[PDB]
């Protein structure tokens, strides 16, 4: 018994690059709301 | 459309538009004062 085992190579390659760009939160503020809000709830987020 | 139903719904409507050729969304009418209006009533993109 045998393989190449050509899966491997093709996902642990997409594996890295997504972990090189990895995607956090961020929080980005609505409309009817205060500009200032985005770094009020990281504040919080990052600590923890 | 704050929350990702919105989005979502264009992601699926795109996929669905160029495999199956067919594709739509809705437009539901809901109470919601998470997402703050004049008397609180919104309507929000829910796909199909």
């Amino acid at each position: 018994r045998g393989q190449f085992d050509v899966v491997r190579p093709v996902v642990r390659k997409l594996v890295s690059e997504m972990r090189q760009n990895p995607i956090d939160v961020l929080y980005r503020p609505k409309d009817g709301a205060r500009p200032d809000a985005a770094d009020v709830l990281m504040g919080m987020y990052r600590t923890d | 459309m704050r929350h990702n139903t919105a989005k979502i719904a264009v992601n699926i409507a795109v996929r669905e538009q160029i495999e199956a050729g067919v594709g739509a969304w809705r437009l539901v009418t809901d109470y919601e004062d998470q997402s703050p209006t004049s008397n609180n009533q919104v309507i929000r993109r829910e796909p199909i």
